């Protein structure tokens, strides 16, 4: 109920994306009840205005 | 954030050779060269 | 020792001035010294007498600085147009993130040039990108009002004429040091000594 899991992982190199999402949901941490709502993004040639 | 966005928009629309930055008339004399120092600095352009 | 060099925020400067004035410390022979921020604003109100301070000759004239800046960038641009193998400034902050090839090169010319005549004196840049050879207006708190006494040219100090007042009257200059004739010796047990 107290999630506090507003996390986000963003990559700008598009390196090992499949392995990143595969291990993203692989282990449970019930001792730290967080409801891990995560996100993802792709490379966009990170520029000041773009970033 | 708005100043950084407008700085990027200006350098996009002006391709400046050198940008001058002033002080704000709303005290807090530390946030003046916050946006232009690192926003219009990615291309290594002189700032005054 | 007597002299007390200070540098802090003006809001904190008022509090430390009040704390110093609480004790019988500011006066007699305890000559102070401060910068420029902690001498203006509210900090001047709680400051005591006998405060020697600092002040730039030209720090608020925006128009003169603008004119000098535009002149120096114009002269640098005119000096660097004769170069070769140059690129145009990048177009776009939205979909482009690179480094201008001619960016750093400009540095090697913009801080290595002379402005010659200027309304704010000569314009020269140290090897950091900062202004050097400034003129400071030495200042003294006389009768609860600021008054100029002495000025700086950048290299040597120039006392104007009017007499500065050290804290608590006593127009004679204090020595700035004393001697504590109450030293505490130490020993250790020994038979014959």
């Amino acid at each position: 109920s107290p999630p506090s899991i507003g996390i986000a992982v963003i990559l700008v190199g598009t390196s090992d994306e499949v392995a990143i999402k595969d291990a993203h949901e692989k282990d449970d941490f019930h001792h730290l009840s967080v409801v891990p709502r995560v996100e993802l993004v792709a490379m966009n040639e990170t520029d000041p205005k773009s970033i | 954030i708005q100043m950084a966005l407008s700085v990027c928009e200006d350098l996009i629309s002006s391709q400046v050779y050198a940008i001058l930055v002033s002080h704000p008339p709303t005290p807090n004399d530390h946030f003046t060269p916050t946006p232009v120092s690192y926003t219009a600095g990615f291309y290594r352009i002189p700032v005054l | 020792a007597r002299v007390i060099i200070l540098s802090a925020s003006e809001d904190d400067a008022a509090t430390v001035y009040r704390a110093a004035a609480m004790l019988n410390m500011t006066g007699s022979g305890y000559v102070w010294l401060v910068g420029e921020r902690e001498i203006s604003g509210n900090a001047l109100r709680y400051a005591p007498d006998g405060i020697l301070g600092l002040q730039l000759i030209n720090g608020k004239n925006e128009s003169a600085h603008i004119s000098d800046a535009v002149g120096v960038v114009a002269q640098a641009v005119h000096e660097l147009l004769e170069k070769e193998n140059i690129t145009d400034p990048p177009r776009g902050c939205v979909g482009n993130t690179n480094i201008w090839k001619t960016g750093p090169l400009f540095k090697r010319v913009l801080m290595s040039s002379k402005y010659a005549d200027g309304v704010t004196g000569r314009v020269e840049f140290n090897e950091d990108g900062d202004r050097k050879f400034a003129n400071y207006s030495i200042m003294n708190l006389q009768n609860r009002k600021l008054v100029q006494v002495g000025i700086y040219n950048g290299t040597h100090v120039i006392p104007n004429d009017r007499k500065i007042i050290w804290p608590g009257g006593e127009t004679e200059k204090p020595r700035g040091y004393q001697m504590s004739t109450r030293l505490k010796i130490v020993t250790i047990h020994q038979e014959p000594f």
